[PDB]
């Protein structure tokens, strides 16, 4: 039970040995002291006699109730399941430290006195936004970028893995990171790699579902999200396509455009309120950064901004090398011809072309991939 | 896996030993050639400390172990050539060749004869080749040899030389933290005979390296926090010459010799002081050493600094007499009053606006409102209206206490305290004059000046025919002379307690006053006290007023000595019936202020744990627990947690009278830091009333709830207590307790000192002037007699937290430092980190922080002390272009 | 060396400790059970003296009182109403109509009075704790700090100068300026320093799903505020709770206007709140409603502007005084290099310079690091700033 953390010698030094011997002697003496009374003046079993008495005191059925208010001198107002509430007392074996407003408590059947307190039962939301397993392979699968990878590592991994560099110079790590660029260039992929490598709990949510269909539901959802992220542990919060709330409008929204503003104000508070934030990291990503509110991106809320440019031809060759690593590729094909098939093709077109060529070869019950397959695949995927 | 072909080590180095039985005879050349080739091959393959799993060191015992069994013992014709290549090579693998209990069978290869200079091929190895074998030899074989047969065979003659060569070799290759591994073999070798081991190692360490000394010193003091009685007496005397011979500190000696002053011998302290006076070159180091030598680490040192050149250097003691005291008073007046502190804040109870939504007893607490916040020359003119009006109406004891409180108001004064006292002294009252004299004795506390040793207080004493003005004439003088060992006041006060008069309380307080002055010699006081106790307590069975007062003087006269001979003499001197034997557990433990006596700790409870306590020896177990509170003030941060766990699981959880009445009085002795663990354990035991037990006891617990000074943010909690004290816990017994607890938090203001541990772990007296408060607050219902007076200034051993500054000859520089957390770093790496709080940087001489270490910058290098002293000189130098 | 001994002595002592703890009792997985050494008191007396001498004592709400010798009318929210009387232990004075009381379960007679509803979602708004900033960390705007201090905290500390002089101090205050300037941080410092309540409210929390809800929460907020003697309310991001009354065409943004009207009414008219001081801070004050900005509700209008020149050097000194830096760097030049900027950008400058020093290998930064930090976070991240369009408050 955390008796002594000072074992910093961590060796065969006489200091650690003497400390351990003294700890053993103290434990033995206290064990003798705590056993002598059970040998000389037992007066009860005290292992199951007290338990039997307690079980006799509480009835065999016990109901659940909601606390509403508690007085210090061991009583409170408890609302029954139907709704009518009483002024019952509190027993002594209830460990009055989990007594909080809103927690389900176990009441007696006859006099409704509080006899126990009950643990809760998770939430539906937590499963919805809790990432369980690492998706796929780490930064060795990316290629091409190699520049902002170090920036992301500096922001999220390094403060956790080596929290000693910062303390020597006495600075706080940069707080926020946002990723912008044209569509289909590898932002969510970098997020997946970070999720695989990291050790903290990872929470993901898309921006398109921050807008609800009633009044005042959006701020509620935001508050619950950061409450969950706070109450676990060091964690990472990932929000994707934020601009989706400012671009598309839905008639299912009960309000107009002002409830969007209310949700925005709530989010701004949560990022930089006057409460103690704790230990939470935020990652944001979008492809239309010229529309969202500049008050949301000021320094102190988001400190790093990383641009993802279009791939270059060296990176194009590297990507083609990556995506046909395990393909039984025939010797006739050449990647150079495919490199300038389109002037400004992005990362996703490479994978699309490769997969479509694979499917086309799969139709003819074959194993190798020929030139005409690639030639038809590019027309199928690009020119509609 | 692949085997064979490349597996040449399991073939040639296995067939040569296999044919060694056939090559032993009729083959003289091969017997040496193959032996040398195996030795050289194994040595070359064992020279690198990366391939631990050698192809030869482990593949040889599979079949060559039986060969070696038939080689060394079964040859009977050993020569002068084969043995050097045989024993030196069979001693390397044999530690791991056999099973786990191999330590007892090292004499079949290596202890027979050491071949030459085996260290030649063991110099490149650290803890693998033979220094592990050396530690194996020293662990059991040398241990069993030296337990009773120190004079023995070769296992003691040249083994010491080999141990010395191994220890020297340890700090040769890498000089890593393995230097701390050197004592592991040094302590294991001749444990109790550590004196000659350290004497041999001192010359080696002196010529080893200068830098490699300070770390070893630190490790030494780390192993000085606890040791066996003989081991302590040996190590604490052996570590003395380290900073003088090898290192040239010349300033950390006296500060770090408090562990070697009382425990070793007072003559060692005298000779250390003489050596410090001998090295008078710095003429600054000496000032820093002598600054903290009267009320900080020890006292009664103004009897050795009166040599022939008392001009500026040897005359410095005179400035330590009172000039430094006046300088400290001026520092308090300038750096505290002029910065933040007003003259009279007096408003902690005047924040009762929130509470909303007449007895004179509370007026006593009003005095506590004035005195506590008006410390350090908080003199108030016409702000004592309450005391002036109520000193002549009621509460004779309370009025005496209020009169005495003016002395605590004027703390550490020599200028005009008596002049201010004279305003109210001439009143011809039964209690005004006594309280005024107690305040006067408080005022000159620590000054030890020629204010009134036998002039003022003795004038009131010689008329010892009054209830007060005769009792209230010895506490102040004793407090002002607590740190001195002058025998004139001793001979003057001896007839006071030897008067055999009807003044019971006066003799009791005389015992307390006289005990807190001397701690060493003068057995005549012991004899007089013991004979008065024999002729008083024997023919009576009254209350414990004598019990808590007479033996306390003896304990103070026998405090701080681990020899235990004094305890044996005291115990056997006063052998009597158990009620008469109330002092059996007082003097025995009083000599155990700070030490490691886990055996004694468990034997304390072995005699009687509970025994069902049939209302027979309640006070016996009470005092036994009270004395069991010891060893927790400076347990080196180890025993305290176990002790608090034991108290929680044993006393409070189940008990009869010890657990439910005074079990929490331990926390006051435990520590005054303040941790949420106790800050919640105490509230859990205090918020609930539980009128079932002697309610007053719980009240006493509240009196020690805020024993921790240094105010913090949970103070509002105590205000909440006031709410439950409004209706419940009737004020007639707890109004003074709640008020004094409330304003004790900020009673220090920003100046605090009530922990009794300075520098590293040297307590530094204090106990003498602290213990009486705890040993007198056993029963709080006795406050009526003089509860106001006793508390009013029992904790007069307040030294302040103001320490770091400049103290330069001109004292021009104010402060250029940087505060941070504690700085103790284990030798995991030679580069060390210790403070995890570099976030703060201040340049003021304000509060120094309780768990706080302060460093410097701007190329100062701190060439004065660099270790400890709380009065850093801040020498300036710029030898770094 | 003797690892096989020390390791086993540790493991065996750990097992002995676990065994003795199990002997004391920590097993038999609990569903809300206290340690057996703590509830041993509830063994003989509480079982038979805290069970029968006490009863459930239903909670009811009184309606009115028939006069003289009294009969009362009782209401409960699922059972019926009743006509009842008191007991011998309750005086007829402290039973004013409109307060919850305790009633027996069989004879139905009144026992004890009770406090009113507080609505837990409003109970949570009390700060109950304090942050760790201080006035010493808000350098650059001393005038505004002094102006606010002589309203929020000085009258409570010394409420004797004003009474003698006959002046009634102002009650409200507003703080406005461009983003990243120091409003919320100044509020945190105030919350840390004070001693009364500090009830924090975010504007966006007052939006509710149903009709006629936000007004209720405002009512209970001011009721709980009046319960104490004297304490403070903080309103953050007002510009989300009410702009102006403009109703046209189809009724839109109408219920929020009702909430704003209730907030206005609670501050003025027919015995105002008395000893309650409010404090609101906003971002774009050009949209606030004219009825709200009238003095008597918002006596002071402190403005936070971009630091001029001394503010920049002072902020640099505050934010860089706890790091390992070279001995001869001059911050005045850095102040001159960033004309119009806020404290947030200066904090970012310091952190980025530290990161540049960590980047390669060093342990102490140099002036080149600060120059690169300024030339990257001020001049390259300039396509993403708010200050050009919020200095016109639009
Ligand atoms: N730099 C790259 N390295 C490797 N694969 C890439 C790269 N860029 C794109 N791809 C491929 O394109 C796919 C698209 O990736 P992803 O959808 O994560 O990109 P994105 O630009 O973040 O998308 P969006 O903007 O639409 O959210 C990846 O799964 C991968 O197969
Ligand atoms: N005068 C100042 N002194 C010290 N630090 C300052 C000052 N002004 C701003 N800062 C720093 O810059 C940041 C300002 O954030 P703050 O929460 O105070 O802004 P705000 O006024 O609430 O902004 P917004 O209305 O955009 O939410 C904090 O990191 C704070 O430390
Ligand atoms: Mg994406
Ligand atoms: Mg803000």
């Amino acid at each position: 039970a955390s008796k002594l953390p000072l074992v910093t010698p961590h060796t065969q030094c006489r200091l650690k040995l003497l400390k351990l011997e003294r700890i053993k002697d103290y434990l033995l003496m206290e064990e003798e002291f705590i056993r002598n009374q059970e040998q000389m003046k037992p007066l009860e079993e005290k292992q199951e006699e007290e338990r039997s008495k307690v079980d006799d005191l509480r009835g065999t059925p016990m109901s659940v109730g909601t606390l509403e208010e508690i007085i210090d001198d061991n009583h409170a107002i408890v609302s029954t399941s139907v709704g009518s509430e009483h002024y019952v007392s509190i027993l002594s074996f209830v460990d009055k430290d989990l007594l909080e407003p809103g927690c389900s408590v176990l009441l007696n059947h006859k006099v409704h006195a509080v006899i126990g307190v009950l643990m809760d039962d998770t939430d539906p939301l937590v499963t919805v936004m809790k990432v369980e397993k690492a998706p796929q392979e780490t930064y060795a699968d990316i290629g091409g970028l190699d520049n902002q990878i170090q920036e992301i590592k500096e922001s999220v991994e390094l403060p956790l893995t080596h929290p000693e560099y910062y303390e020597e110079m006495g600075i706080k790590p940069p707080k926020g990171v946002i990723l912008y660029g044209p569509p289909g260039t590898g932002k969510t992929l970098l997020a997946k790699a970070v999720a695989n490598q990291t050790s903290a709990t990872f929470l993901r949510v898309v921006g398109s579902e921050l807008i609800q269909k009633y009044l005042g539901d959006g701020p509620k959802l935001v508050r619950e999200l950061f409450r969950v992220a706070e109450e676990h542990a060091p964690s990472i919060v990932f929000i994707d396509e934020i601009d989706a709330i400012g671009t598309k409008r839905y008639d299912s929204n009960s309000g107009g455009e002002r409830e969007i503003q209310r949700t925005m104000l709530e989010l701004l508070n949560q990022l930089d309120g006057f409460d103690s934030r704790g230990d939470v990291k935020v990652i944001m990503a979008t492809n239309r950064i010229e529309t969202l509110d500049p008050a949301l991106i000021r320094p102190g809320r988001i400190d790093r901004k990383i641009e993802f440019p279009l791939p270059d031809e060296k990176t194009k060759k590297r990507i083609f090398q990556i995506h046909t690593s395990r393909m039984t590729l025939a010797d006739d094909v050449t990647l150079d011809d495919l490199i300038m098939a389109k002037d400004d093709l992005s990362g996703a077109d490479i994978k699309a072309i490769c997969t479509e060529a694979g499917l086309m070869a799969l139709r003819e019950r074959r194993m190798k991939v020929t030139n005409e397959d690639f030639k038809k695949s590019k027309e199928n995927v690009l020119y509609k | 896996m692949e085997e064979g072909g490349r597996d040449k080590a399991p073939v040639q180095p296995q067939q040569s030993p296999a044919a060694a039985p056939g090559g032993t005879d009729e083959k003289p050349s091969g017997k040496e050639r193959r032996d040398a080739g195996d030795k050289d091959k194994e040595q070359e393959l064992s020279e690198e400390d990366k391939q631990l799993q050698d192809e030869l060191e482990m593949l040889v015992e599979r079949l060559g172990e039986k060969d070696t069994s038939l080689y060394r013992p079964a040859l009977e014709e050993l020569r002068r050539q084969i043995r050097s290549s045989t024993t030196s090579m069979t001693s390397v693998p044999k530690p791991l060749k056999f099973l786990r209990p191999h330590y007892g069978k090292l004499k079949e290869i290596y202890e027979n004869m050491a071949p030459g200079e085996n260290k030649r091929f063991a110099a490149d190895i650290i803890s693998v080749l033979a220094m592990t074998m050396s530690g194996e030899r020293e662990c059991l074989k040398y241990r069993l040899v030296g337990s009773q047969e120190e004079l023995a065979s070769w296992g003691h003659e040249y083994v010491r030389h080999l141990a010395g060569e191994v220890a020297k070799e340890w700090q040769e290759l890498d000089d890593a933290e393995k230097v701390q591994r050197e004592p592991l073999l040094t302590l294991v070798k001749e444990i109790v005979p550590y004196n000659m081991a350290h004497n041999a190692e001192h010359e080696a360490c002196d010529l080893l390296m200068e830098i490699e000394q300070v770390d070893m010193l630190e490790k030494d003091i780390d192993e000085n926090a606890y040791a066996k009685v003989c081991l302590y007496l040996t190590s604490c005397v052996n570590y003395v010459p380290e900073p003088e011979n090898s290192a040239l500190l010349r300033c950390a000696l006296g500060v770090f010799r408090k562990f070697s002053r009382f425990p070793e011998a007072l003559r060692l302290a005298l000779m250390l002081n003489d050596m410090e006076l001998v090295e008078d070159i710095f003429t600054s180091c000496k000032d820093v050493v002598v600054q903290k030598q009267m009320a900080f680490m020890l006292g009664r040192h103004g009897v050795f600094l009166e040599l022939s050149e008392d001009v500026e250097e040897y005359e410095d003691l005179t400035e330590i007499m009172s000039n430094v005291q006046l300088n400290s008073n001026f520092l308090a007046l300038a750096r505290e009053l002029d910065i933040m502190e007003p003259k009279v804040p007096d408003d902690i109870y005047k924040t009762h606006l929130e509470n909303n939504r007449d007895s004179a007893r509370m007026n006593l607490a009003s005095s506590f409102v004035n005195g506590f916040v008006n410390a350090a020359f908080g003199q108030d003119k016409l702000l004592t209206d309450d005391g002036n009006k109520w000193l002549y109406k009621n509460k004779d004891h309370g009025m005496l206490s209020a009169a005495a409180s003016l002395g605590m108001i004027l703390l550490w004064d020599v200028d005009g305290g008596l002049t201010q006292i004279d305003k109210y002294l001439y009143s011809s009252e039964d209690y005004i004059k006594s309280g005024a004299l107690l305040a006067c004795g408080i005022v000159n506390s620590g000054v030890r000046n020629e204010c009134d040793p036998a002039l003022a207080l003795l004038s009131d004493y010689v008329l010892h025919n009054s209830n007060t003005m005769r009792l209230g004439s010895i506490f102040g003088l004793g407090l002002a002379y607590a740190g001195s060992n002058r025998e004139d006041v001793l001979t003057l006060l001896l007839p006071v307690m030897g008067d055999s008069k009807s003044s019971m309380e006066v003799a009791g307080v005389t015992a307390l006053a006289c005990g807190m002055i001397a701690v060493g010699s003068c057995n005549g006081d012991v004899t007089s006290t013991i004979l008065q106790t024999i002729m008083e307590k024997s023919e009576t069975e009254l209350k414990d007023t004598y019990a808590r007062w007479l033996p306390l003087g003896l304990g103070l006269n026998h405090l701080g000595k681990g020899e235990a001979i004094e305890a044996i003499l005291a115990a056997l001197e006063v052998v009597s019936e158990p009620f008469r034997s109330f002092a059996n557990t007082l003097v025995d433990v009083c000599a155990y202020a700070g030490s490691g006596n886990v055996l004694k700790v468990q034997q304390l409870l072995h005699i009687c744990s509970e025994h069902f306590d049939s209302k027979e020896k309640e006070e016996d177990k009470d005092k036994k627990e009270k004395k069991d509170k010891d060893k927790k003030e400076a347990p080196a941060d180890m025993g305290a947690h176990q002790g608090v766990a034991v108290l929680g699981i044993a006393l409070i959880a189940m008990g009869e009278e010890i657990g439910a009445e005074m079990a929490l009085r331990t926390f006051g002795h435990l520590l005054r830091y303040g941790e949420p663990t106790l800050r919640r354990a105490v509230p859990l035991a205090l918020a609930l009333i539980s009128v079932s037990n002697p309610r007053l006891n719980i009240l006493d617990t509240l009196s020690k709830f805020s024993h921790d000074a240094d105010p913090e943010v949970s103070y509002n909690s105590i205000f909440a207590m006031g709410m439950v004290g409004s209706g419940t816990n009737n004020a007639r017994l707890a109004a003074m307790l709640r008020q004094l607890a409330q304003y004790h938090a900020k009673d220090p203001n920003n100046l605090f000192m009530v922990r009794l541990a300075q520098g590293l772990t040297h307590l530094g007296k204090g106990t003498l002037t602290l213990c009486p408060y705890h040993s007198d607050r056993q029963l709080m219902s006795q406050v009526a007699v003089a509860g106001l007076l006793t508390v009013l200034v029992s904790f007069l051993d307040v030294r302040n937290i103001i320490l770091g500054k400049s103290h330069y000859v001109l004292y021009g520089l104010v402060a250029a430092m940087q505060p941070r957390m504690l700085v103790t770093f284990d030798e995991e790496l030679r580069p060390l980190p210790v403070s995890v709080r570099v976030g703060q940087a201040v340049d003021v001489v304000g509060q120094a922080g309780k768990p706080k270490t302060i460093t410097g910058f701007q190329t100062h290098t701190t060439p004065v002390l660099l270790a400890h002293g709380e009065r850093a000189e801040l020498a300036t130098e710029e030898f770094l272009p | 060396t003797y690892s096989r001994q020390i390791k086993q002595v540790e493991d065996d002592i750990q097992q002995l400790l676990k065994k003795i703890n199990e002997l004391t009792g920590i097993k038999e997985s609990d569903t809300g059970l206290a340690p057996p050494a703590l509830w041993d008191l509830a063994a003989d007396k509480q079982t038979l003296q805290s069970e029968q001498p006490l009863q459930v004592a239903r909670c009811t709400k009184i309606i009115n009182a028939d006069s003289e010798d009294p009969k009362y009318i009782i209401n409960v929210k699922q059972f019926a109403k009743f006509v009842v009387d008191l007991s011998d232990q309750v005086a007829p004075t402290d039973i004013e109509e409109g307060m919850r009381v305790g009633v027996d379960r069989n004879k139905y007679q009144i026992h004890i009075p009770l406090p009113p509803k507080i609505d837990p979602t409003v109970t949570m708004m009390q700060v109950e704790e304090k942050p760790d900033v201080t006035y010493s960390d808000v350098g650059g705007c001393k005038e505004q700090i002094e102006k606010l201090r002589e309203v929020v905290e000085t009258p409570l500390l010394h409420p004797e100068r004003f009474v003698n002089l006959g002046i009634e101090p102002p009650k409200g205050v507003l703080l406005f300026g461009p983003p990243g300037t120091g409003k919320t941080l100044c509020a945190r410092a105030v919350a840390n320093r004070t001693d009364a309540c500090f009830i924090r409210v975010i504007g966006s929390e007052l939006v509710q799903k149903y009709v006629g809800e936000g007004a209720r929460m405002v009512r209970e907020l001011f009721e709980m505020a009046r319960t104490k003697k004297a304490c403070l309310i903080f309103f953050d991001e007002i510009d989300a709770i009410g702009g102006a009354r403009f109703d046209d065409g189809a009724g839109g943004d109408n219920e929020v206007q009702r909430t704003m009207l209730e907030l206005i009414n609670q501050l003025d008219g027919f015995d105002p709140r008395g000893n309650i001081k409010v404090l609101m801070a906003t971002n774009r004050p050009d949209t606030l409603d004219p009825a709200l900005m009238r003095p008597g509700r918002l006596d002071r209008k402190i403005e936070f502007s971009l630091p001029d020149l001394e503010g920049r050097t002072h902020i640099f000194k505050i934010h860089a005084r706890s790091m390992s830096v070279e001995r001869d760097i001059r911050f005045e030049l850095l102040a001159r290099l960033c004309p119009n900027s806020t404290g947030a950008e200066i904090r970012s400058v310091c952190t980025e310079a530290g990161m540049f020093a960590i980047r390669a290998r060093r342990k102490i930064a140099t002036e080149k690091d600060f120059l690169e930090a300024v030339n990257k976070v001020i001049k390259s991240y300039a396509k993403f700033s708010a200050t050009p369009r919020y200095m016109t408050y639009n």
